[PDB]
């Protein structure tokens, strides 16, 4: 056999363990302990799934907090693609897209500052970013306030209540869950 | 900004050594053939059941065992991917893969490279992702740790011919190092919000109304071994940018810790098994100095960012494009350097969207042979080759015979060390030459000018140096690209594993002497600087013209 | 890939093979 | 420095060294192929090729030929220095090797015979002012032979038959009386004739260190060739591809042409330095293995200090009269030949002169004293007056009626505490006490032993005495360890024990009893006073009879290894400045933004590439004297030597290429060639 029995036995045992025990044990442990996290963190309207709490959706309305741009295939914020823009720093195509995004954000927000935050004009790494910085949220305050007839202090309180902070200030960034924020706006309106 | 980055580096490299010292002692116990406490009876029963009992094979049989296991896993994975339509657990009814893509991803997962030219969520099924990819990540990590176990055993063994049992080493590594830490990491991932379901793809009624389909699957089981074994093959098209894989900055920090956990613990294990911790301290000091320099350079480059942002009108010029907003540009820079120096390949930010000088350093960090905490054992034996080169240079420069930890490094060891050093620059230069003068190689462009050649060079460097990180603007799904990268990954793993095992076979037959007054110590800042200079000179003198036509030309443009 | 490219590739491959043979058999 | 009388002919030898002799050195063959293809490219380019300005390609081809000529000049010049030394010392026997005998004891009928075919067994008698035909040893007689034509000094040296100074060499004619010479070996295959034959019939004989360094240079050549050949497909798509001649110029400037062309020159020049230090060695492998030795085997007599013991001491013991002790001593010593012994007994004579002691050897026989016998007993009338060592006296009076009181043990303990050589000579079973022999340990030895003990050099010596006096002498001298009770099998056991630990052994033997040690020693030298049985059974021999120069032998071997490592580091470190001179200049049209990398602000790209090639060619001719002489060697520890070398050859190798390229570019700009 030229010592093929230990080779086949080791490969079969390691295949069986690391493909039918470790994923299976982790699956049963996760679904037993944290099933909401393990099942996609789906936000539901009772029966209607409004979207995951981590994915982020394409928001284009005036009364909705617009997230970062997405370069996923066949539509923005497509979860089936999940591929961000791979344009170089010296790319005229990227320069034209950033110019168009800056012009669109400046036209959509006349009451805000002339300088637009970086996250609103630069595409994310995966095209599925549910998070924006509170600085960009504060920049997007006046348009949503004028659209929804809601006060600036109420919008700031809602944003701070739906803002997540890390364990320390330097391993990440403060973030704003835009899907949950827009759902909170819809629930506040009705 | 700079203070926050320095604090991030300091806490990362503090918690790394804190978590790596006891794992270092454990890996030293597995090197010294002493079973872990409370596990010897089950180990003996399992070995008697499997027929993998004590054989104590030499370097040739160890190498044949590793290659036989890897080729058998390659055949099983290739046939599993070619025939995934008939296999169960396929809720999306995804069709079988093409031959070129299937062979490319089979070689990529076998050779611990994990290059992904496909989109995972629309290409691979739940059964494929859960079984074949996960077991091949486990097997590649176990094979790397087994080869470096053989090298450390060769360094610690005197006047012998055997190198332990390869099957015993593989089973011990997989069952007592890889699996339980992967369980802990995966359950922390479910704590933070990853996926570990087998539910079908979920349709979403969007708030505005644009219906989107959410991909599900066993994400965390693949993610934990991907970070632990420094594999890099993500569930989706985004390796770690996707929120179902890396949802939190704490999760990202845990992923970075898992990436550097095994090479640092193996350096500690090597230092403890030799009986002198100063050697492992030397290795960690050199790797940490190079790592901190690279991290600081990439952080400065990305904080400088795109100069056109203020010209077109933006709040700041930081290159946040192609980066998730859950992580800063500092954290994205740190993750890029960690996963590119460590031969991991996972990305939380697309490296193509990086600046020219910011993506310059990942290219050089792959091209130096992946010696800065590279792989799991691949980086440790690559740094062992560089250490052999450095002690040869030091022995000539002081006029003594070239020796390292007592063993005299002879002509055969120099020949095999030279060949193992020669394999991967030859591979990346030959593959880039082949892909830079063919229509199929030049038609996968996304960016023009020097950055397209930078894309080609990054792809071939990640293939040859077993990294698998991608700019992802390259359309590498072509049959020519798949075959070229599969050849590059195969030779880059198994033209480097073979001469390291031959070096181990040359090392066992010799005898180590003691430390005399005239014996140059292989530790301390002088030898740390000599090793760093050797690594920098060797990795630069091959690739300064290539980087000069690529990222340097793009930066100066 | 004209005749100049073919003869350049041939010369470089011959030099690489000669150097590899010299490294393998260096007396 | 530069002897023109050999430069003018070895330049022609270099001109004849170009075709097909560059194949052995791989770096030299790569630069030769590059020079030939660039010359062919320039020749076709000046006639019928599309790109213009073939004068630049012709200048590149000329300088690429000049650097090959310079490396061959280095190798040939060092080899010719070795050949010149061999031809200078080969004149020891050139004409009229026609001396023989008829009777092996004292023959007649001396005529002319060819002595080049004589097997071992012939006896040759040489008269005054006649050249010795072949090597051998004296059997009867003894004379003051000269060795001026073979060694450095022109002072005659005496010879004796039946003693340790029994060795002759076919060199300077003897300026003394008759002396018979027994033929050791047939002429031609002796040590000296063999080394002249292997220098004239030159064999490369690559040492393992040279092979490993060559493998490193081949690996560097492979990565540089790949990185240079891959530049054309890289730069063809990004604009206009770089010319082939610029690529070959960069490839030559990149590969370690310096150490690659100076490796053989360094090896044969280190061998030449060995022949210049009055040491003749078989192999450069043995020369380098002399470097990096752990133990350093010597003896207490001669190597440390010759001693010349001068001490006449008395005893407060049970012996009646020290006058009678001196009477017995002078009865024993009537025809003493050993220098220390005759000095001791003449000090005893001036202490108390003896009447009627008029060399009475008529009724007394003489027993010679050797290292194996250690006995010199003299029978005067019916007694056996003793002269042997303490172990020999214990051995022979332990048989017949002898016994030892403890008083002689405290006496030799006091002698060991003072520090001397204890002689316990007696008459018979009656104990006559001890005579202390104080030896001087003078000379500049402790400083060199202290500077050598930093180098990983154990300095164990074989005293040939008891374990107490040897310990005291070793402690005051400063050596690491010592060996007492000298015996050839004990020396073999110690050498094999040290070699079983992986430690090299350096030693020195003269007589035929040391021949197994000369055989199974890692490195070992033998002086001219030794016999053929030790000269042909050892790695190394000493032309001058001085066994204290193996320390500079070790120094020269370490100089060879440090020169190889330093020039390898220099060749590796030059490539940074080669990049900074060529890479911003090579892509002056494909990527015009790369001129910011020109940190030396050179004039034009072609001038920059040409200046880099001129520097790469001229660095070998500037490093001729360093390769021929050796590095500036100092006795430091390993870390200090490493950091000093990394400073000098490793900061100069990063700095002075920038200055050299800048100066050559400025000179070209001033001359207006470009
Ligand atoms: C710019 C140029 C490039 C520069 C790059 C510089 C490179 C940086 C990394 C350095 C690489 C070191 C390589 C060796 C491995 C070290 C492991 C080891 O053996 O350690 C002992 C070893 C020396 O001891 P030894 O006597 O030689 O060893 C004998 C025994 O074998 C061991 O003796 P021991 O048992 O006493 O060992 C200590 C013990 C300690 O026990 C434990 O802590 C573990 C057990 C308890 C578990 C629970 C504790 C929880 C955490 C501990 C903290 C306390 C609570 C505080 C709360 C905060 C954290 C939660 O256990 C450990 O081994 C754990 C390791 C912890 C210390 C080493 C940390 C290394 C990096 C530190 C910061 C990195 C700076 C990066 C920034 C650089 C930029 C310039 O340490 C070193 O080698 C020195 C490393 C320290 C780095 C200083 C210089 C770096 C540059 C200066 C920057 C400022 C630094 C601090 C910044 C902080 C913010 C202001
Ligand atoms: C290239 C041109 C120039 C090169 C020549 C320069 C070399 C010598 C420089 C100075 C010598 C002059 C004489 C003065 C006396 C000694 C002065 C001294 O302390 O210097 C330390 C040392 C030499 O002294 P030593 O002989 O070791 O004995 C004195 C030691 O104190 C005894 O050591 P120990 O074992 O007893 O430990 C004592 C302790 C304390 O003693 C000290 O070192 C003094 C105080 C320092 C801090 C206090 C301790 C705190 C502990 C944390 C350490 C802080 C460092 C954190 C930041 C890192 C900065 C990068 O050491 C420590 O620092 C403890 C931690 C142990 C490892 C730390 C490693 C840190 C990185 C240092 C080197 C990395 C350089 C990167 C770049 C290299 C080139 C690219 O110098 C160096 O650090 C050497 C750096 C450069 C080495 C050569 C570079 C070669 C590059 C070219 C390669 C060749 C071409 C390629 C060929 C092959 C290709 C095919
Ligand atoms: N003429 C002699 N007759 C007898 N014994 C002697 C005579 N000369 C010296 N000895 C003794 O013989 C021993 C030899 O010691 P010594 O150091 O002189 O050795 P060696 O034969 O000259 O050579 P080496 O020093 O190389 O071993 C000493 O004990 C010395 O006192
Ligand atoms: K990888
Ligand atoms: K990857
Ligand atoms: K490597
Ligand atoms: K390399
Ligand atoms: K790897
Ligand atoms: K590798
Ligand atoms: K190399």
């Amino acid at each position: 056999m030229s010592g093929l029995r230990p080779a086949l036995s080791t490969f079969i045992f390691l295949l069986l363990i690391t493909g039918g025990v470790y994923p299976l044990l982790t699956t049963v442990l996760g679904q037993w302990w944290f099933p909401w996290q393990a099942n996609g963190s789906l936000i539901r309207e009772g029966d209607t799934v409004r979207g995951s709490a981590l994915i982020g959706q394409n928001f284009t309305g005036n009364g909705y907090f617009h997230g970062r741009p997405s370069a996923t295939a066949e539509m923005p914020y497509n979860p089936q693609a999940s591929g961000g823009s791979n344009l170089a720093v010296s790319n005229p195509e990227l320069d034209k897209l950033i110019a168009a995004r800056v012009a669109a954000l400046r036209a959509a927000n006349p009451d805000a500052s002339a300088s637009v935050p970086v996250e609103l004009v630069t595409a994310s790494a995966s095209g599925l970013d549910n998070n924006i910085t509170p600085q960009a949220a504060a920049w997007q305050i006046p348009r949503v306030a004028k659209a929804r007839n809601l006060s600036v202090e109420q919008l700031t309180q809602l944003i701070a209540k739906y803002s997540q902070q890390p364990l320390v200030k330097y391993i990440g960034q403060p973030v704003v869950n835009i899907v949950e924020l827009n759902l909170a706006l819809d629930k506040l309106d009705e | 900004m700079a203070a926050q980055g320095f604090l991030l580096i300091a806490t990362f490299l503090l918690v790394l050594m804190v978590l790596a010292r006891p794992l270092g002692s454990g890996l030293a116990r597995l090197i010294n053939d002493i079973p872990l406490p409370g596990t010897t009876g089950v180990e003996r029963v399992l070995f008697r059941a499997l027929g993998v009992s004590d054989r104590e094979m030499n370097w040739k049989q160890y190498l044949c065992a590793i290659l036989g296991l890897n080729m058998l896993g390659l055949a099983v994975l290739f046939f599993m991917l070619l025939g995934q339509h008939y296999l169960p657990l396929n809720p999306q009814q995804l069709p079988g893969l093409s031959w070129d893509l299937a062979l490319n991803t089979a070689v990529s997962f076998v050779t611990n490279t994990n290059w992904q030219s496909y989109s995972g969520e629309t290409t691979l099924s739940y059964f494929s992702q859960m079984a074949g990819l996960t077991v091949q990540n486990f097997l590649s990590a176990a094979s790397g740790i087994a080869v470096i176990f053989a090298l450390i055993r060769a360094f610690t063994r005197q006047s012998m011919s055997t190198l332990g049992n390869a099957w015993v080493d593989l089973l011990r590594i997989t069952l007592w190092v890889l699996v339980p830490v992967a369980l802990l990491i995966a359950l922390f991932f479910i704590q933070q919000g990853a996926l570990q379901n087998f539910l079908p793809y979920q349709a979403v009624n969007t708030v505005e109304g644009a219906q989107q389909l959410l991909p599900m699957g066993p994400v965390a089981s693949q993610e934990a071994i991907k970070m632990l074994g420094t594999n890099g093959g993500g569930f989706f098209n985004a390796n770690s940018s996707h929120p179902f894989e890396n949802p939190t900055a704490l999760t990202n920090f845990v992923q970075m810790l898992a990436i550097f956990l095994i090479p640092t613990a193996l350096c500690f294990a090597f230092g403890e098994v030799m009986g002198d911790r100063r050697q492992g301290r030397m290795l960690l000091w050199a790797m940490s100095v190079i790592f901190v320099i690279c991290v600081g350079v990439v952080m400065w480059a990305e904080v400088q960012g795109n100069p056109h942002l203020l010209a077109l009108g933006t709040d700041s010029s930081i290159n946040m494009e192609g980066k998730e907003s859950r992580f800063g540009v500092l954290v994205s820079s740190l993750f890029a350097v960690v996963t590119t120096a460590a031969s991991c390949g996972a990305v939380i930010a697309m490296h193509d969207s990086f600046t020219a000088l910011g993506g310059m350093v990942p290219m050089w960090l792959m091209q130096i042979g992946e010696v800065v905490f590279g792989g799991v054992g691949s980086g440790l034996y690559g740094m062992m080759l560089f250490v052999l080169l450095a002690v040869f240079i030091a022995g000539l420069m002081i006029g003594r015979t070239p020796e390292y930890l007592g063993k005299k490094i002879d002509v055969r060891e120099m020949k095999l060390t030279a060949l193992a050093i020669l394999v991967t620059p030859t591979l990346v230069l030959m593959g880039a030459a082949l892909a830079m003068m063919t229509d199929a190689g030049r038609s996968a462009m996304l960016n023009p000018g020097p950055h397209g050649f930078s894309e080609v060079l990054y792809a071939v460097s990640s293939a040859a140096n077993n990294n698998g990180s991608a700019f992802a603007g390259l359309s590498a799904n072509s049959p020519f690209w798949n075959c070229l990268l599969a050849f590059c990954m195969f030779v880059g793993r198994f033209g480097v594993i073979i001469p390291v095992m031959a070096i181990a076979g040359s090392l066992v037959s010799k005898k180590s002497q003691a430390a005399s007054s005239g014996t140059l110590p292989t530790h301390g800042p002088l030898f740390v600087g000599l090793l760093i200079g050797t690594v920098l000179l060797v990795g630069a003198l091959t690739f300064i013209p290539a980087l000069a036509l690529g990222p340097v030309a793009e930066y100066l443009s | 890939m004209s005749a100049g490219v073919i003869t350049g590739v041939l010369l470089v491959f011959l030099l690489l093979g000669y150097l590899v043979y010299a490294l393998i058999n260096a007396e | 420095f530069e002897p023109t009388l050999v430069v003018q002919a070895l330049k022609e030898a270099v001109k004849k060294l170009n075709p097909q002799a560059q194949w052995r050195n791989p770096v030299m063959f790569i630069v030769w192929i590059g020079s030939l293809l660039t010359t062919c490219i320039s020749i076709a380019m000046a006639s019928g090729a599309m790109p213009g300005n073939a004068l630049f390609s012709a200048a590149i081809s000329g300088w690429l030929w000049i650097t090959v000529l310079f490396a061959n000049f280095a190798e040939a010049l060092a080899e010719g220095r070795s050949k010149a030394q061999a031809n200078s010392l080969k004149g020891v026997k050139k004409t009229a090797f026609a001396r023989k005998l008829r009777e092996p004891k004292y023959g007649a009928a001396a005529d002319k015979v060819p002595a080049d075919q004589l097997r071992k067994g012939d006896i040759v008698l040489v008269e005054a002012g006649d050249i010795i035909p072949c090597d051998g040893e004296v059997i009867e007689g003894g004379a003051s032979v000269d060795e001026s034509a073979i060694t450095g000094e022109s002072a005659p040296v005496i010879r004796e038959s039946g003693g340790d100074f029994a060795s002759v060499t076919g060199g300077t004619r003897i300026l003394s009386d008759w002396l018979v010479i027994e033929c050791s070996v047939n002429p031609g295959e002796t040590f000296l004739d063999r080394m002249i034959a292997m220098v004239e019939g030159a064999q490369r004989r690559k040492t393992p260190n040279e092979i490993a360094l060559t493998i490193l240079l081949i690996a560097l050549t492979i990565v540089f060739l790949l990185a240079t050949a891959t530049l054309w497909p890289f730069s063809a798509w990004g604009g206009n591809a770089v010319s082939v001649t610029v690529l070959v110029a960069l490839l030559v400037c990149l590969i370690p042409t310096t150490i690659g062309g100076l490796l053989s020159a360094i090896g044969v020049a280190g061998m030449s330095r060995m022949l210049g230090a009055n040491v003749i060695a078989t192999s450069g492998r043995a020369v380098e293995a002399a470097g990096d030795v752990d133990v350093l085997l010597l003896d207490k007599t001669g190597t440390i200090t010759l001693g010349n013991r001068q001490a006449s001491e008395f005893i407060p013991a049970q012996g009646v009269d020290e006058k009678t002790l001196a009477d017995a001593a002078q009865l024993a010593s009537l025809a003493d030949e050993t220098p220390e012994g005759r000095s001791i007994v003449i000090l005893a004579k001036q202490r108390f002169n003896l009447r009627e002691r008029d060399v009475q050897s008529l009724h007394a026989t003489f027993v010679p004293f050797t290292a194996q016998s250690r006995m010199s007993g003299i029978n005067i009338d019916n007694r056996m007056i003793r002269k042997g060592s303490v172990d020999a006296i214990r051995r022979h009076v332990e048989a017949n009626g002898g016994h030892f009181p403890t008083d002689v043990d405290q006496k030799v303990d006091q002698v060991a505490r003072q520090g001397a050589t204890p002689l316990v000579v007696v008459e018979g079973s009656r104990v006559l006490g001890v005579i202390a022999l104080k030896d001087i340990v003078k000379g500049g030895i402790k400083e060199r032993f202290a500077q050598l003990r930093k180098m990983g050099i154990k300095t164990v010596m074989i005293t040939g005495d008891n374990r107490l006096t040897a310990a005291a002498i070793a402690a005051e001298a400063g050596v690491d360890d010592f060996l007492a009770e000298a015996t050839p099998e004990a020396k073999l056991a110690l050498i094999r024990q040290y070699q079983a630990e992986g430690r090299l052994v350096a030693m020195t033997g003269d007589g035929t009893n040391d021949a197994p040690a000369l055989a199974q020693a890692d490195v070992a030298v033998a002086m001219n006073s030794g016999t053929q049985a030790a000269k042909e059974a050892g790695n190394m021999v000493d032309l001058d009879s001085n066994p204290t120069k193996l320390i500079e032998v070790v120094h020269i071997g370490k100089q060879m290894l440090m020169t190889r490592g330093s020039l390898t580091t220099f060749s590796i470190a030059n490539d940074v400045a080669k990049y900074f001179a060529i890479i911003p200049a090579a892509f002056a049209a494909t990527y015009p933004q790369l001129n910011a990398l020109n940190i030396m602000c050179l004039h034009s790209p072609d001038s920059a590439i040409l200046s880099a090639v001129i520097f790469n060619a001229l660095i070998i001719v500037f490093l001729i004297p360093l390769a021929l002489k050796g590095v500036s060697y100092k006795p430091l520890t390993a870390s200090a030597m490493l950091r000093r070398n990394l400073w000098i050859y490793g900061l100069g190798g990063l700095l002075v290429p920038f200055i050299g390229i800048k100066v050559i570019d400025l000179l070209l700009t001033v001359c207006g060639l470009v």
